[PDB]
């Protein structure tokens, strides 16, 4: 028997599922959210690290002769420089003056933690989220472990669960993300084709494999003075120990809903928007059928305090006759004010306690015992005033009843009001008929 | 700082986070004497209640004004032709204040 129902994507909120096919006695369903998550897919693009300028010896050749090459490997500086008289401890070497030649050369490459200290950046797609599920009703506790995507089952026993599509993916990763070391963040790096000399991503290199390591940090080599001997170059710094130290105000404190992130298969948790649907099918054989617990007779509600909009303040007392002792499910059937305990027994004195809630202050729900229902409203005046420093329990709906017995005389004198012009038009009408003849 | 119905966080120094939320609070007597009514309901959800009251004034006040017009013009249409005729009087037995239509003799 195919059932279907709408939840709250709220973690640490129960949820009531009340299934009433005839010929059976009504049962309820306990549904709780345990931590739900959502993972996106990931390219991984390149990674950035810092530099290491490799510089060879300087080159001191004492003939004259000038010797140029370039092999390959990135950003050669190919310089040469002619007439440079260098000096050394033991006073100089060689003789001839003025006709010298200095070689020196240097490029870049990757680092020695490249392996650790490095950053990935990544492009967001279309995100998968996990959903553990707690469900329970009478005698069955047990939790499970979902995709809330379009099809999939839970087998809890006889009974099967089908959470289908999000309302909506107001996902709080976007286009293209950056992580590093169990933190992500929302800037938008230069492509693949080239990047600023020290803005972020100075090296784009590729994967770890450590193939086409391009740079563009801007070498510039320059002319030795005549003291002694020099490798003098110009280079900014990385741009990688920049964004380190800039950093600030990660992902984690700028989620739109309070989504806490993680990062092992960069994932994000315990966020609450939208709603999710459910589809269930009870087998046959868990639950009696009529000839069990009948106990609808007469029935009057009472309700003793209404302390709302808390935790429970709704407390409530229903009296009734009934047959022998036995279990009884109940329910609101309106979503103005929703109850706490789900199926509770019956003695021979046909004196229970229901603690309710809700956030109005005149409450016309509708407590249905496991086969009778009644209405009910109550003087839920009271509205509780501190700081509450945990979760809610009810529907943010707020309106007051339209009978109710707070604004009824608003109401009447509203009504009146247009009395006295439905009577104006009235003698009107009456005074035209009469005088047209 | 600010707080609402929908929840503010915490991280001073290397605590564990906090979560809270404000209340629904406001005060005044929420079923008593009209003169509180509005009150309670104007401190729970500030805008758009000064609204629903000027809403209500100005269906009371042209509800008012219509009925006032309404029976001006029934009034006119009743006995305005007893102004007319050269001299003649209001019948005052069929009608004298029922339509009033009193002015000198
Ligand atoms: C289901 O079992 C767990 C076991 O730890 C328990 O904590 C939980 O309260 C049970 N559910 C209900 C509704 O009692």
């Amino acid at each position: 028997y195919e059932h279907t129902a709408t939840i709250p994507n709220v973690v640490g909120f129960p949820y009531k599922a009340h299934i009433e096919r005839n010929g059976f006695s009504p049962m309820t369903l306990q549904l709780e959210v345990l931590g739900t998550s959502l993972e996106p897919t990931l390219n991984l693009e390149y990674i950035t690290c810092e530099y290491k300028t490799v510089v060879p010896s300087p080159y001191i050749k004492c003939c004259g002769t000038s010797e140029c090459r370039s092999m390959e490997r990135p950003d050669y500086q190919c310089q040469v420089y002619t007439g440079v008289y260098p000096f050394m401890w033991g006073g100089a070497y060689c003789f001839c003056d003025t006709e010298n030649t200095q070689l020196s050369e240097a490029y870049v490459d990757r680092s020695d933690v490249c392996k650790h200290d490095h950053a990935a950046a990544y492009k967001a797609h279309t995100a998968a989220m996990k959903a553990t599920i707690r469900i329970s009703y009478g005698n069955l506790n047990q939790t499970t472990t979902a995709f809330v995507n379009g099809e999939h089952t839970v087998t809890v026993g006889g009974s099967r669960f089908t959470f289908g599509p999000i309302s909506t993916a107001w996902t709080p990763f976007d286009n293209k993300i950056v992580v590093y070391k169990n933190d992500v963040y929302n800037l938008d790096f230069p492509p693949y084709g080239s990047g600023q000399p020290g803005r972020f991503g100075d090296i784009q290199s590729r994967t770890v494999e450590s193939k086409d390591l391009y740079a563009n940090t801007a070498l510039k080599l320059s002319r030795p003075s005549s003291g002694t001997v020099h490798v003098p170059y110009t280079q900014t710094p990385s741009g990688f120990k920049y964004w380190i130290k800039e950093r600030g105000t990660s992902l984690n404190d700028k989620a739109p809903f309070g989504c806490v992130i993680k990062t092992n298969p960069v994932r994000a948790e315990n966020c609450a928007v939208g709603n999710i649907p459910v589809s269930m099918d009870i087998p046959d054989s868990a639950f009696t059928r009529v000839i069990d617990a009948p106990a609808v007779t007469n029935l009057e509600c009472q309700v003793a305090v209404c302390t709302h909009s808390s935790d429970f303040g709704g407390i409530a007392t229903l009296t009734f006759k009934t047959d022998k002792p036995g279990k009884c499910a109940v329910h609101s059937h309106s979503n103005v004010a929703t109850i706490q305990e789900a199926a509770v027994d019956i003695k021979t004195d046909g004196k229970i306690t229901l603690h309710f809630s809700t956030a109005s202050a005149s409450p016309a729900f509708k407590v249905s015992v496991c086969s009778a229902k009644t209405t009910c409203m109550a003087a839920c005046e009271p509205p509780k005033d501190h700081i509450v420093p945990y979760g809610a329990s009810h529907n943010n709906q707020v309106f007051p009843d339209m009978s109710g017995t707070a604004m009824t005389w608003v109401q009447r004198v509203a009504g009146g009001f247009g009395g006295l012009t439905l009577a104006a038009v009235a003698v009107l009408i009456l005074v035209t008929c009469v005088t047209m003849r | 700082i600010p707080v609402t119905e929908d929840g503010i966080e915490y991280r001073w120094g290397n605590n564990p986070p906090v979560r809270l939320w404000a209340q629904l609070t406001t005060e005044g007597k929420p079923h008593g004497w009209p003169h509180e009514i509005i009150l309670y309901y104007y401190g729970l959800y500030p805008a758009a209640t000064i609204v629903a009251v000027s809403a209500a004034c100005l269906a009371v006040v042209l509800s008012l004004l219509a009925s006032c017009y309404m029976f001006a013009t029934a009034r006119r249409k009743c006995l305005t032709p007893y102004a007319l005729t050269p001299g003649a009087v209001v019948p005052v037995t069929l009608g004298v204040l029922c339509c009033a239509p009193r002015a000198h003799a």
